[PDB]
């Protein structure tokens, strides 16, 4: 595992040892060396993990997430190279060296055979967010948004550790395979609803389950675009990750103790979907349309079938890819007309045809349209809960013909109509966003012909 | 087109004595810039004294 | 006052001490507790300033009824039984009045109210001493008669400790006042473990003194004693604040920093004695010293606040005097958790 | 016990419950500090004597001396005061808060 | 905390009441615009006294001038009004 | 060996430097007078080191090499516009009035330092003890406002305490209309602008004020236009004063040495110049702060400590 | 060049350097000798060689 | 009604305004001496007879 | 002033396509913005997206697919051939199971 950690780890020095005016090609490149290389970890086994060490394992959950996080990257640093050219050379390097941190940090957390080891990298991931958030973030909001990301994780975290020592104290071990191997029952008993509650808090934060989720429209709309794009599309999945993990010792308590949080994802998903039908900043509707798909996520973690956890993996990975492209697509009008306002600039397919060529891509895989993985993971899920009940059927579809509601009006009210008579600065796009919007969605679509590879470990 | 950076305004809060002032607590004045209070120049009064006549 | 002279006083701070921390009789432990604060209230008064003789006062007066009732705990034990040496302390009255006297001598809740009031009114170099050097003393004696230290007491006044310190963090714009709050609730965090291991007590100390002198001394380096103060430092030393800033970060126990490394040792050691609620409640108490830290993060580093233009003037000038010690010490209070296990060392 | 033991500690309770109920003067207060060294004084040398531990006679004694460093500097402590405000009222050392 | 929000209704009170413990003052015939001289028959000794009890009521120095001219309760309330920056 | 504790404990002690003529001298007067000859000729006669009066650039002088930085990154005021414009909106005037404050109290640093490190003494035109005299001048010519008098006042009133005034105040008289006339013969364009009424008040500040409260603490030497140019006899009565009234008699090795670590280490001498007060006038927002400090910083001799600047001839710095 | 002469210059001082490297190669060989002496009390102790 | 009023009041906001609320009452302390040396005497007797006095 | 410090007035944004009519949107300098627009395109579009799908696509089965498959046929002929049930209820033989002593 090391060969990917320590060209990581060596992109540090090579930021910081680099020319004015190249440290942009060099981390670009190297980064997506990284990820090409990353790509060995899809060749997994059908019946065990990859176990490199006693400290590091790949498994078919977590390569799909790694190669994920390595290749965005290079996406992160194309999309904030525009933003930060009025910016000293000191500071440019600082950022980068924000996200080559943040970037170690999620590779070692994905990794990470012990759980404590797991949990103390999945803490670490909050500080170059944090800084990022408040300190490159444009608003005075910023400052409100980081501490909300901050407090909201922690009160959530800190009973994980209280309970993981505590596990370790009485079965001796935190290592997932000795852990998965010697499995026991959970009994019903108050201690053991406690312990359930403190092992599962910290993840459903994170998702976030809907209730717990205030953070989230602050930190995705405050931060920078680098800080949204990884916010969105991999730091969100570390509760998916830690879940499907911890929940191998929750059994059968889970199936009394899900009942509240499924009802809450259920309704919440209904709740989020709605309010993105009113919303008048765009980047805040792209923010809970996350919520509303992580929902899904939530109950199929829940429900604990196969089928949920195939779906809960491919909607994942879809889901990353797809709202670090709106993120950017929002991105790229807000350099324009300095305004996050959704009916400030209309009629934009007018002036930026290919652009809007890609709104209309981005859109259409948000609603799932088939047969994008999107569509794979949101319709495995919705199977798997009907077989847990027929009435989820419900809910679920009601959630699907609002998700097509809020995305294509999005695309009605941003890119058709007229154009706004007094917005004369909309220069022609550049070959950096074409480019960045390109390898958001070439990926995408290219995952549909071998849907095996993020499918997870039922498959 | 500038990231906000804090002004006079938002300053000025934390330039009091407490974060949070109260009906009683924003009668308190912050220290002085050295940690030197003005002299208190108290009168301390001289005994007065008759020597004589006898 | 004469250098030689302030030499020979801390030399006397230093050897009372040493010898509080190295007798075997309890007459001994009390005079080195004497010669300590003898020896420590000229200290305060380097410079008149006549705040500094309200804080001399207050600490003198605090700390001689402390020494007093540890006088007293010393004489009834004598009296149930005719020892001298310091051990688990046979009369348990005996044993209340030492744990009282000890308590306020360290500052711990409800006997911290004089922390924040002489810590304001001493100079940063003075607060550094009476922050990290004063707290060997009353912790080393309290180790060597943890044995037989009532739990529910030590532990009443470990969490009030820890609950007072963060509540009383948050109103404050004055740095040594915030220094002196996190001083209360790590002194918390250092009690309540000491019934059941006094290595992690150790530990926890350690890491508090290299942390809280990293801190004091980039407080002395750039001369700010305020937060209005140390808000102008990014326009002169940036490298300052963003130490600063990571120094911060690690005081309120933010993985995969120095100071989550006491934390998570007390924690995990409080559960393999059956105590659950209690490291739960301390860990969720300590978000507040983290608020409070983050508050000046903010202030200081993470954003920029309006200069001044006579700081012009300061951009043609070093820093003269250097502190020697300040790399090492910034270095060892952030990246010192992969050394964890050298703990055992400490045993 | 006897009686005269815990009149002896009754004496010792009176002058701490005199030093932590100030009225207005640090010379009260200081006077308090020095009866219950004495009263330290006192015990420490009945339990000696009782018990014939020849070498803790010595004991008491050295208890005398850190009792005059205590007064010594709380007195000096006064002067220092009283410079300031011409009284050695305690209700004026009150610049510093909590 | 201080002081309340003192009003000019309070000194008005305040000046009636203290010129009404003057001896050589009949208390239901004085007025708020009422000559200290005309109306009341006071020498220039008399208003002196009044000054200063004006001073010991609200505390602060009234000087020898600036006191020649406060010849009704009315201009004392003005005067009062001033000195404290009180308007409504 | 930097002097300091150690270098007190084993000798080095400043009072056996005195020798009788260390004797601070400042030569005060309106403007456009000829107290800067008459100091000149003072050092000349007495032997005494001369500081020329500390200017907008005086800190530049003393930094790096000796050249003037430019007006944006150093002081960031204009004499000239304030005589132009002494009642602009921008803030120039206490600005100005402030930066020299500034540079008075680190060149009376300066002196110090030289005169407690060589017993040598020093000889100055104005100090921080005589700069108040622009300031009222400027607010009783509606120049400033309240707030700036205040904020002066707090400056004033904590550094201007940690130090020793001079032994001899020479002040040098020349009525009103005399130096306009002088001014006016000058040629410079921007100084023809001054009012009667400035120069009034800096006459009633320097008369009123501060030569009173000079002269309860030691002598002051009064002298006139036409007696100001015979400075051997300025000399001699300099030569038979009787210093007894100030404290520098008073004044012990440690009090010495306390002085001595002060003097040196001029940023904790310019402490609390920076003070957290926020008057416009002397207010920089943060992205004009961030600014003008790059700029500063791409200074070629400014980006690291003196010796460590490769791109002023600096060597062997891999091994300093 | 400067104004005030500035005395560390570009002749570094060369006492400071030899002390400090000097330090650094003594404690490099100390370490290197004692790690060997450990090794082979450790190797006697166990009786492997 | 929901999103941003009443979930804001329950976890966040009555958090802040608690902890604000304690920091207040905490910190509110005059300085004197003579009401926490009272406050140290009321300590001192509630330990002496609510832990000692049951061991 | 009326205002409350000396700021410096917030500035335009600078469009790359003014000194540069063919800018790509990566850097001021055309030379280092043509380049990095030739690195991005060649190492993302050319090497990670092509090479590395080629790559995904004829990984070795060590997932036991076209095994698993194999093994099946061979279990499904020998079954049938003998007759045997094609699949049996019990995955573990109730020989090697010892069930506790008696149902009540
Ligand atoms: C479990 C294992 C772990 C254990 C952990 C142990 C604890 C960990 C650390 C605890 C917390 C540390 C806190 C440090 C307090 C610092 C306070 C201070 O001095 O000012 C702050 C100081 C102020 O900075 P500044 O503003 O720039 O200075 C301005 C001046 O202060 C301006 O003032 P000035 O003008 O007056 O300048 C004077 C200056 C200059 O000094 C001079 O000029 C020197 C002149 C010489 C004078 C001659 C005096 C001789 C006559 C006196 C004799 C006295 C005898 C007493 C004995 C009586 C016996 C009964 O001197 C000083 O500034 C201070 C002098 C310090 C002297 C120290 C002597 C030590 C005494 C030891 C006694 C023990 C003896 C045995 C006891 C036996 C039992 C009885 O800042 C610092 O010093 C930085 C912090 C550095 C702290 C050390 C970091 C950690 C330690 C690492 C070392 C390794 C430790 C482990 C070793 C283990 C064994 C090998
Ligand atoms: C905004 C989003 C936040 C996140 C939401 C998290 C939801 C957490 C809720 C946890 C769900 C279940 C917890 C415990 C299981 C049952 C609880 C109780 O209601 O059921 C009865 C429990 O009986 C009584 O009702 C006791 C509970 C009454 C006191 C609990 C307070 C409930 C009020 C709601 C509080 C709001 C929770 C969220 C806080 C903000 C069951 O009857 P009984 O057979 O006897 O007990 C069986 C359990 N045994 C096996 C251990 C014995
Ligand atoms: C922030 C990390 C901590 C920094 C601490 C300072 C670092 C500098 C090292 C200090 C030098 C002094 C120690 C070496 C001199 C020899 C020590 C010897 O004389 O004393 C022994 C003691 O040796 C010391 O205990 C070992 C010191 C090692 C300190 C490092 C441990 C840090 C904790 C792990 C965190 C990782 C940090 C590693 C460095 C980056 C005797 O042991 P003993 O008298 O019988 O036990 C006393 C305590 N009892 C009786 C109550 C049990
Ligand atoms: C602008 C003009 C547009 C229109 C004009 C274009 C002209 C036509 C071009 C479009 C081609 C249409 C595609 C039709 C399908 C044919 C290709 C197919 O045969 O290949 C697939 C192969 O596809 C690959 O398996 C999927 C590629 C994997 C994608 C990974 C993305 C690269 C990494 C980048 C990082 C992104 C992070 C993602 C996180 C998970 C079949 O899979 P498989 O059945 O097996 O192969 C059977 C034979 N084998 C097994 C021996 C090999
Ligand atoms: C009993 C003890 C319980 C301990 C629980 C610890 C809670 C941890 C969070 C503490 C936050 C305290 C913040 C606070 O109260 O300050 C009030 C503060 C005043 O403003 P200042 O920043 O101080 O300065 C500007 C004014 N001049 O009000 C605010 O602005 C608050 C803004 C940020 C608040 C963010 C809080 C996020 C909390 C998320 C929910 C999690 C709560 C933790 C407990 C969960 C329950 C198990
Ligand atoms: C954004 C906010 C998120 C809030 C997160 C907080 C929820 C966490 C739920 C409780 C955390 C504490 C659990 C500690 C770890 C459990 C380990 C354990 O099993 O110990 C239990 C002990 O369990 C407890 O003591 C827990 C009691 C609760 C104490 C702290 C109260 C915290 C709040 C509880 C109610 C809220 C829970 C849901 C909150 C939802 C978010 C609003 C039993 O151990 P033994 O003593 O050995 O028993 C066997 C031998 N007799
Ligand atoms: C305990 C008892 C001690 C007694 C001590 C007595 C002390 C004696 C002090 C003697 C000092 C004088 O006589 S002082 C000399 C006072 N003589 C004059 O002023 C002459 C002009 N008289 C007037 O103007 C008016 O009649 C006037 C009465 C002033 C009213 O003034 P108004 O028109 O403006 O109300
Ligand atoms: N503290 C001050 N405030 C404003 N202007 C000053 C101040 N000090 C000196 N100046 C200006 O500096 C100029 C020259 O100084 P001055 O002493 O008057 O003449 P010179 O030193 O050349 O004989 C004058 O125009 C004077 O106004």
């Amino acid at each position: 595992m090391l060969k990917i950690i320590i060209p990581t780890t060596m992109l540090l020095p090579m930021t910081w040892m680099s020319k004015h005016n190249m440290i942009w090609i060099n981390a670009t490149v190297h980064s997506l060396l990284i990820s090409l290389i990353s790509l060995s970890l899809l060749n997994q086994l059908g019946e065990n993990s990859l176990n490199f060490s006693l400290t590091f394992f790949s498994d078919s959950l977590s390569a799909p997430l790694l190669v994920l996080t390595t290749w965005l990257l290079p996406l992160m640093l194309m999309a904030s190279q525009s933003h930060l050219s009025k910016e000293t050379t000191t500071r440019k390097k600082l950022y980068i060296t924000m996200l080559i941190l943040l970037q170690l940090f999620l590779i070692m957390t994905f990794t990470a055979t012990e759980l404590i080891l797991f949990y103390i990298l999945f803490e670490a991931t909050l500080v170059p967010t944090l800084i990022i958030i408040t300190r490159w973030g444009n608003q005075t909001e910023r400052l409100n948004a980081g501490l909300y990301f901050l407090f909201y994780t922690l009160a959530g975290s800190l009973p994980l550790l209280v309970a993981l020592v505590y596990i370790q104290n009485t079965t001796g071990s935190l290592n997932f395979l000795i852990i998965h191997y010697w499995s026991h029952p959970l009994s019903n008993s108050w201690s053991n609803i406690f312990m359930w509650l403190a092992c599962i808090m910290a993840f459903m934060v994170k998702m976030p389950l809907y209730g717990l989720h205030l953070w989230l429209p602050k930190a995705h709309v405050e931060a920078p675009i680098a800080g949204s794009m990884v916010l969105a599309a991999v730091l969100l999945k570390l509760g998916g990750y830690g879940m499907m993990r911890i929940t191998t010792i929750l059994n059968p308590l889970t199936n009394y103790m899900a009942y509240p949080f499924l009802m809450l994802s259920m309704w919440g998903m209904i709740m989020t979907s709605s309010i993105c039908l009113r919303q008048t900043d765009l980047k805040s509707l792209i923010a809970y349309s996350s919520v509303s798909h992580m929902a899904l996520v939530i109950v199929a973690i829940m429900i604990q079938t196969p089928w949920s956890f195939m779906g809960a993996t491919a909607l994942m990975i879809a889901h990353g890819l797809t709202s670090s492209m709106l993120f950017c697509l929002a991105n790229t009008n807000y350099e324009r007309v300095h305004s996050r306002t959704m009916i400030l600039a209309r009629g934009l397919q007018t002036l930026l045809p290919l652009m809007a060529t890609w709104w209309l891509v981005a859109s259409l895989t948000n609603l799932a349209l088939p047969p994008s993985i999107n569509l794979i993971g949101e319709l495995f899920i919705i199977t798997a809960s009907f077989s847990w009940s027929n009435i989820t059927i419900i809910l679920m579809g009601m959630n699907m013909m609002i998700t097509a509601l809020y995305s294509l009006y999005m695309l009605i009210t941003t890119q058709r109509g007229k154009y706004t008579h007094h917005i004369n600065n909309i220069k022609p796009s550049f070959t950096r966003e074409n480019a960045l919007m390109a390898l958001h969605i070439l990926p995408l679509l290219l995952l549909t012909l071998n849907p095996k590879m993020i499918l997870g470990p039922l498959y | 087109a500038r990231q906000w950076q804090p002004d006079v305004e938002w300053a000025e809060q934390f330039g009091g004595a407490v974060m949070y002032p109260t009906k009683e607590t924003a009668h308190w004045k912050p220290p002085p810039w050295n940690d030197v209070d003005p002299p208190k120049d108290t009168l301390v009064s001289n005994l007065t004294l008759n020597f004589g006549p006898q | 006052m004469n250098p030689i002279i302030y030499t020979t006083l801390i030399m006397t701070v230093m050897s009372g001490t040493m010898l509080v921390m190295i007798s075997s009789h309890w007459l001994l432990i009390w005079i080195g507790f004497e010669m300590n604060l003898l020896a420590m209230i000229p200290v305060l008064m380097k410079n008149f300033n006549p705040r500094a003789t309200e804080a001399a006062t207050k600490y003198f007066l605090t700390q001689a009824t402390a020494s007093m009732m540890l006088m007293m705990a010393i004489i009834i034990n004598l009296l149930y039984s005719g020892q001298w040496t310091i051990t688990k302390m046979f009369n348990p009255v005996a044993m209340t009045m030492m744990t009282m006297a000890l308590a306020m001598k360290l500052g711990l809740s409800p006997f911290h109210f004089w922390v924040p009031e002489v810590t304001q009114g001493i100079s940063l170099q003075a607060g550094l001493l009476l922050l990290t050097w004063q707290k060997l003393a009353p912790l080393s004696v309290l180790c060597q008669i943890s044995q037989s230290i009532n739990p529910n007491l030590m532990l009443t006044m470990a969490m009030l400790s820890i609950l007072i310190g963060g509540w009383g963090g948050l109103n404050q714009t004055q740095l040594r006042k915030i220094m002196a709050y996190s001083s209360i609730a790590h002194m918390g965090w250092m009690t309540a473990v000491l019934p059941y291991n006094t290595t992690m007590t150790i530990l926890n100390l350690l890491i508090y003194i290299t942390m809280t002198l990293a801190m004091f001394m980039l407080l002395i380096h750039s001369s700010a004693t305020t937060t209005l103060s140390l808000s102008h430092t990014w326009n002169k030393m940036p490298v300052i604040t963003s130490l600063m800033m990571v120094t911060l970060l690690s005081m309120g126990g933010l993985p995969p920093l120095s100071g989550f490394m006491p934390k998570w040792m007390i924690i995990q050691e409080m559960t393999k004695n059956e105590s659950i609620i209690m490291p739960t409640l301390m860990a969720m108490t300590a978000l507040l010293n983290l608020y409070f830290y983050m508050r000046l993060a903010y202030s200081s580093s993470l954003t920029m606040f309006p200069s001044t233009n006579n700081m012009k003037m300061k951009w043609q000038f070093e820093h003269t005097k250097q502190m020697k010690l300040l790399p090492t010490m910034i270095v060892l209070s952030t990246l010192v958790l992969p050394m964890t296990p050298a703990l055992s060392s400490l045993n | 016990m006897p009686l005269v033991y815990m009149n002896i500690i009754m004496a010792f309770a009176i002058a701490l419950a005199g030093l932590l109920m100030y009225r207005s003067h640090l010379m009260s207060s200081l006077l308090c500090l020095e009866g219950m060294m004495l009263s330290l004084f006192i015990m420490s040398t009945l339990i000696i004597l009782n018990t014939h531990f020849t070498l803790a006679n010595m004991m008491p004694i050295i208890l005398l001396v850190f009792a005059a460093c205590e007064a010594a500097l709380g007195l000096s402590l006064l002067v220092m005061v009283s410079n300031t405000y011409g009284t050695d009222y305690v209700q004026n050392l009150n610049l510093l808060q909590c | 905390s201080d002081a309340p929000p003192l009003t000019l209704e309070a000194i008005k009170d305040r000046v009636l009441y203290v010129l009404k413990l003057y001896d050589k003052i009949d208390p239901e015939k004085l007025s708020v615009n009422s000559h200290f001289m005309k109306d009341l028959g006071l020498d220039s000794l008399d208003q002196v006294e009044i000054i200063m009890a004006m001073e010991d009521e609200f505390g602060f120095e009234i000087p020898d001038i600036d006191a020649e001219k406060l010849m009704c309760p009315q201009e004392i309330v003005d005067y009062i009004a001033d000195k404290k920056d009180v308007y409504e | 060996l930097q002097y300091g504790p150690l270098a007190f404990v084993l000798g080095e002690r400043t009072t056996r430097k005195l020798t009788e003529t260390s004797k601070v001298i400042t030569v005060d007067g309106n403007i456009c007078s000829g107290k800067g000859r008459l100091a000149r000729e003072i050092a000349e006669k007495l032997g005494l080191r001369h500081f020329p009066e500390a200017g907008i650039h005086y800190a530049d002088s003393t930094t790096g090499d000796g050249k003037p930085l430019d007006v944006q990154l150093s002081g960031n005021c204009s004499l000239e516009k304030f005589y132009d414009d002494p009642k602009s909106n921008d803030g120039n005037s206490y600005r100005l009035q402030s930066w020299l404050y500034a540079s008075r109290l680190l060149q009376y640093a300066d002196a110090l330092e030289h005169l407690l490190s060589t017993g040598q003494g020093v000889v100055l035109e104005r100090s921080i003890y005589s700069d108040f005299v622009f300031l009222e001048a400027m607010y009783r010519q509606g120049f400033i406002r309240k707030q700036c008098v205040e904020h002066y006042n707090e400056v004033k009133k904590v550094t201007a305490c940690e130090y020793l005034p001079p032994h001899v105040v020479v002040y040098v008289d020349v009525p009103v209309p005399e130096i306009q006339s002088r001014i006016q013969k000058k040629g410079n364009p921007h100084e023809m602008k001054i009012t009667a009424a400035y120069l009034q008040d800096i006459e009633n500040a320097y008369k009123k004020t501060f030569l009173p409260e000079m002269s309860e603490k030691c002598e002051v030497l009064q002298y006139s236009a036409r007696e100001a140019e015979d400075a051997e006899k300025v000399v001699e009565d300099i030569e038979y004063l009787k210093c007894d009234k100030g404290p520098w008699p008073d004044q012990d090795d440690r009090t010495f040495h306390r002085l001595r670590m002060l003097v040196q280490n001029k940023l904790e001498v310019l402490n609390y110049t920076t003070i957290p007060v926020y008057l416009p006038e002397i207010t920089i927002g943060a992205h004009q702060s961030d600014r003008v400090f790059q700029k500063f910083t791409e200074l070629p001799g400014r980006k690291y400590s003196p010796g460590y600047n490769e791109d002023v001839g600096d060597k062997w710095i891999w091994l300093k | 060049k400067f104004y005030i002469r500035e005395p560390p210059h570009g002749s570094p001082d060369w006492l400071k350097v030899g002390l400090t490297l000097g330090t650094s190669v003594f404690l490099w060989i100390y370490l290197i000798k004692q790690h060997k002496e450990d090794v082979l009390e450790y190797k006697r102790r166990n009786g492997l060689e | 009604l929901l999103d941003l009023i009443w979930l804001e009041t329950i976890l966040p906001k009555t958090t802040s305004f608690i902890q604000m609320k304690m920091s207040i009452m905490v910190s509110n302390q005059k300085g004197l001496i003579k009401l926490y040396f009272l406050s140290f005497l009321i300590t001192i007797m509630i330990s002496m007879t609510l832990f000692n006095y049951h061991e | 002033p009326t205002i409350r410090l000396q700021e410096d007035p917030d500035p335009e944004d600078e469009n790359l396509y003014e000194k540069n009519p063919d800018s790509h949107g990566y850097d001021k300098d055309p030379i280092v913005d043509l380049w990095n627009m030739r690195v991005v395109f060649f190492f993302g579009f050319s090497i990670v997206l092509v090479l590395g799908s080629t790559f995904v696509a004829y990984l070795p089965d060590y997932r036991m697919q076209e095994w698993a498959r194999r093994e099946a046929e061979r279990l499904v002929k020998y079954r049938e051939a003998n007759g045997l049930p094609l699949m049996e209820s019990n995955c573990f033989d109730p020989n090697k199971i010892q069930l506790p002593e008696d149902e009540d």
